[PDB]
């Protein structure tokens, strides 16, 4: 196909030699889902600005307002290094010698009487 | 306790989806088969969801019965807030 | 409202009956708050019906989150053991009570072993030099047994003289209602909340 | 400025390739960081056409080991594409370290302090550190051995901190026992070491002559993909983490897996009995296989505790789970990552554990707190591996930004940075001495690092695909390597450490051929785990994939 | 500077449950979530207003960001 032969070149440019045949079919299904939610929001933004033609600033708005919600990322390095030094300053606690099975408080564990219904 | 009564009746009930298949997709998400009746209620809830979508789609087909087309699933899931996608790339 | 059979309509209508079965932001500091973010875009003045619309929008954001954390803060206040339609299946906590009793027994055993080692340190017909810890510490053991007797006669002398559930919402209930919704699932406010 | 970046970079490219060959191989190090820092500054200032032209003109003169980073960069053409990458966002703000000699830096600074090239000199002194050592300029096959990372080839001032790399109990390199608050040694834990030294009595000296026997424990069907294996310290249990969100414990000794009795059955028996543990076992529950459910995602880490209770597992759903091996249920779910936790490991003393995830940190937990104790947050990509030191005062975290970092458990400080891998590190192991560290990555290279000197001491380059499992022997005589080429290679881990600076590097020997004692090929089976029995017998586990 | 006065938030809980008490940590996180919501909504609404070539930030702009990204549908 046309758009399915370009999908095998996006993977081969990323060095993916081996892949399942259903991999191309659902990256095209995601790419179709992504463009019919940019352009669906683009004509919502065009009707907000009251213009009959969806021009390039509408797609510039609908991309950056969908990328502000959908595609997130891990926390940044200046945020990870601040919560590290706030946590790594606290000294390590000592251990009670014969406390038993060392566990968190019981509202943080998964150890409850764990009931079930009576069969009748 | 209407639902507690129903789950107690769910022993001796065989659902449309098997418990070897409903229990497989529950084990995939961490839900382990402690009680068969609970697996059966989950199976029946999934069945009701698919059946309700199908019945709405049939009312749309009768308005425009017989064949279920993507243009029947499209207004049927639109009241659910679900925008279904055409394939369009095959 | 756009969807007549919408699926979040049936959620918060059945959630309220589950909690029944057990903000109005300040207009003066908010109007300065909108205008300062408007300097970064060129939105120099705002419409007079917006600062009360954002306050109605902030209310329905937190009321959709206060109702959501209330139906999981009452999920923990359902005691099964009062009902007898339910049966207990696996208690790890009573096994832990057994472990606590076993640990007390082990500590007693360790104390006995230490006493035996002290006695061995100078075993003779008569007390032997520095390691004669048996001569003094064993007398102290007898003194400790005499002290126990006290914890048993105080229980005896005083006997002779004699002769609407409240729901508290933890940070877990707020965290549980953040990783489920699509917004604030991968966010720096939930990621920091794992350390608070 | 931006339209003449292909004139600044090609001028410095013309100066370096016209230099003499002793300084040319060392001055070729600043081709890659000056190519990326000029390309990322073009796309951050919204100069896309010029960025695309620069990428096309200079991408093919970059070293072959950099193809993956080059492909991620070729995708990055917009500014907002790079504003949510968080690896090139941290590459743009950090400084490339670029260890060069003073004999070659004099030729570089005599070509940059002049006004003819004051623009590329302005990019160098803004985006590049330069760490100068007084010595010989390195060869090209020695520079190739120690570069490969992003913000790579770190300073010698990082690798000069005092590291207590010795074992606990005199050793001057050993930390005190009260440095890290380690747990007590119980009488059941002291009973374990009594039968452990009975196994050490039958332990064979391996060396280059008495090559060990390898017992492969293949997973035959495994149509749910096996993603994690661990074996206990005595070869008694084998755990399997699978892609169908299950952990499966197998007993390999002829002794079935039993759960302890329920609380009603324990209340009627008495304690203080000699049998006690035997009395508690339930015989109604006795299988050769126990399946553990509760992860909502593929289990990627698996770690036993040294007392043979307390299985650990981490998965894609962002939780680390502590499974009991006496009740065979889940106890705790440690939710600190929102992202796939790629590895976890218990401490060799069994109280603390470290888990590294997709969120580019490694957390230190203690099995007593719902929150971590130390956050090791200096990596620029995913923390793929997390390994404890044999004294458990130091945590080595390999990662996907081609660096290995040692972290002190006190203060959470990075005390060593080991760069020189070309792919993401997928295996770490420590020497039983505590002096050395073997790391493997996707380039098929096993790099042997010193820990006191912070210097790589050897390079083992026999493997072809990703080296996913390393272990040293119980004596330290042999390092075993298992990779995706379905081979278990054995390396001489005594002849590799025969020699024990201020130049911050040693001349690596190119001796891999003499350090290979043998290569054994698996039948279509990638060697996921490697384990050494206490009688020095190699165990290996891998799902058989016909492929 | 604080827009939510920590007492009207307690009336948002009393309307749902007459018998419920939040923790101080929960209240502070709820206040942070409110502050973050106000900031994100205003920034995107202002992006829509610049798009409509306006300096006025009318509700149409605030109402559009709720319906498309948050699905709130507050009556205007």
């Amino acid at each position: 196909p046309k758009d399915a032969q370009m999908m095998a070149q996006i993977l081969k440019d990323m060095g993916i030699t081996e892949y399942e045949p259903r991999v191309i079919n659902q990256m095209l299904e995601f790419a179709f889902r992504y463009v019919t939610t940019i352009l669906d929001d683009a004509k919502i933004y065009s009707s907000h600005a009251k213009k009959a033609t969806v021009d390039a600033d509408d797609v510039r708005l609908a991309i950056q307002c969908r990328a502000d919600q959908s595609f997130t990322s891990p926390p940044p390095r200046d945020f990870l290094l601040d919560i590290a030094r706030q946590r790594n300053q606290t000294p390590l606690p000592l251990i009670k010698p014969y406390s038993g099975p060392r566990l968190p408080p019981d509202r943080y564990c998964l150890t409850a009487p764990n009931y079930r219904l009576k069969s009748l | 306790t209407p639902l507690v009564d129903f789950l107690m009746q769910l022993e001796d009930y065989t659902p449309t989806i098997p418990d070897a298949v409903t229990g497989y997709y529950l084990n995939r998400a961490g839900f382990e088969a402690s009680d068969p009746r609970i697996i059966r209620l989950i199976s029946l809830a999934a069945q009701k969801f698919i059946s309700d979508i199908a019945n709405d789609a049939l009312q749309h087909c009768k308005m425009k019965k017989y064949t279920l087309t993507m243009e029947d699933l499209t207004p049927a899931l639109s009241e659910y807030g679900i925008n279904v996608k055409k394939p369009h790339y095959f | 409202v756009a969807s007549m059979a919408g699926v979040n309509l049936s959620e918060e209508s059945a959630r309220i009956l589950a909690t029944n079965s057990e903000t109005f932001l300040l207009q003066a500091p908010l109007q300065r708050r909108i205008l300062e973010i408007g300097k970064k875009h060129g939105i120099t003045e705002l419409h007079p019906d917006v600062v009360s619309y954002v306050s109605h929008a902030t209310q329905q954001r937190l009321q959709n989150l206060v109702e959501k954390i209330s139906e999981t803060a009452q999920q923990k206040n359902f005691s099964y053991k009062d009902d007898d339609r339910y049966e207990q299946a696996s208690d790890v906590r009573a096994q832990l009570k057994f472990f606590e009793q076993l640990d007390q027994i082990e500590k007693q055993r360790k104390d006995e072993q230490e006493r035996e080692i002290l006695m061995r340190a100078a075993k003779s017909r008569s007390r032997q030099e520095d390691p004669e810890q048996l001569r003094l510490k064993q007398k102290a053991k007898e003194m400790q047994q005499q002290e126990l007797a006290q914890m048993r006669q105080r229980d005896a002398n005083l006997t002779a003289l004699a002769a609407q559930r409240i729901t508290r919402v933890n940070l877990r209930d707020l965290i549980f209602c953040l990783e489920n919704e699509r917004e604030t699932s991968h966010s720096l406010l939930l990621y920091k909340a794992f350390l608070k | 400025d931006p339209t003449m970046y292909e004139e600044y970079y090609s001028g410095l490219k013309h100066f370096i390739e016209c230099s003499l060959d002793c300084h040319r191989a060392e001055l070729s190090q600043l081709f890659y960081p000056l190519f990326v820092h000029m390309y990322l500054e073009l796309v951050y200032n919204q100069h896309e056409n010029e960025a695309k032209s620069f990428f096309e003109k200079f991408h093919g003169d970059q070293e072959c080991y950099y193809q993956d980073d080059l492909r991620v960069l070729s995708s990055l053409t917009k500014k907002e594409h790079m504003k949510g990458n968080e690896t090139m966002l941290d590459f743009r703000t950090s400084k490339f370290v670029l260890r060069i000699s003073r004999d070659s830096y004099q030729l570089l600074k005599r070509h940059l302090q002049e006004k003819q090239n004051n623009q590329i000199w302005n990019i160098v002194q803004e985006h590049l550190y330069i760490d100068i050592f007084d010595g010989m300029p390195r060869s090209k096959q020695q520079i190739d051995a120690m570069v490969g990372s992003l913000a790579g080839e770190a300073k010698r001032e990082a690798n000069k901190s005092k590291v207590f790399f010795g074992l606990l109990k005199q050793d001057p390199n050993a930390p005190p026992q009260n440095r890290i608050p380690l747990p007590e040694l119980k009488d059941s834990d002291k009973l374990d070491k009594i039968m452990n030294m009975k196994e050490t009595t039958k332990r064979v000296r391996l060396g280059p002559d008495c090559l060990p026997s390898i017992c492969f424990y293949t997973f035959l069907n495994a149509y749910q993909g096996l993603t994690a294996v661990d074996v206990t310290d005595d070869s008694s249990l084998i755990a399997g983490g699978f892609a169908d969100s299950t952990v499966r414990v197998w007993s390999v000794t002829p002794k079935k897996l039993r759960s302890v009795k329920q609380a009603s059955d324990l209340s009627l028996i008495d304690k203080e009995s000699d049998d006690v543990l035997e009395r508690i076992m339930d015989e109604k529950t006795a299988s050769e296989l126990k399946i553990l459910y509760g992860h909502s995602g593929p289990v990627y880490g698996a770690s036993f505790s040294p007392d043979r209770n307390y299985l650990l597992s981490s998965s894609e759903d962002g939780t680390v789970r502590l499974w009991s091996l006496q009740t065979f249920t889940c106890l705790v779910g440690y939710k600190g990552h929102n992202y796939p936790v790629w590895d976890t490991q218990f401490s060799p003393y069994g109280y603390y554990f470290v888990s590294g995830g997709h969120d580019r940190v490694a957390r230190l937990w203690a099995t007593d707190h719902y929150q971590p104790l130390r956050i090791f947050a200096g990596h620029l990509a995913d923390v793929n591996c997390t390994r404890f030191h044999p004294n458990s005062n130091y945590v080595a975290t390999g990662s996907a930004d081609r660096t290995v970092r040692l972290w002190d458990v006190l203060n959470g400080n990075c005390v060593r940075i080991f760069t020189g891998h070309k792919g993401p590190i997928h295996s770490l192991t420590f020497s039983p001495n505590g002096r050395f560290l073997a790391t493997g990555a996707t380039d098929g290279r096993v790099l042997l690092w010193d820990i006191g000197h912070g210097l790589m001491v050897g390079e083992l380059k026999g493997h072809t695909d990703t080296v996913c499992s390393l272990r040293f022997s119980r004596d330290g005589e042999i390092l075993a390597s298992g990779s995706m080429d379905n081979t278990v290679r054995l390396w001489d881990a005594i002849k590799a450490f025969e020699d024990l600076t201020a130049t911050g590097h040693i001349n690596l020997p190119e001796n891999s051929q003499e350090l290979l004692l043998g290569t054994y090929m698996t039948k279509s089976t990638p060697v996921v785990h490697l384990h050494f029995t206490r009688r020095n017998l190699v165990l290996a586990a891998g799902a058989y994939s016909p492929q | 500077n604080q827009v939510l006065t920590k007492k009207k938030l307690q009336d948002l809980v009393r309307e749902v449950d007459p018998n419920e008490q939040l923790d101080e940590d929960v209240e502070e996180m709820l206040l942070q979530i409110a502050d973050d919501f106000i900031e994100s909504v205003v920034t995107a609404a202002c992006q829509l207003a610049r798009h409509r070539k306006s300096s006025t930030l009318e509700v149409k702009d605030v109402q559009l960001h709720l319906e498309r990204q948050w699905n709130m549908w507050i009556p205007g």
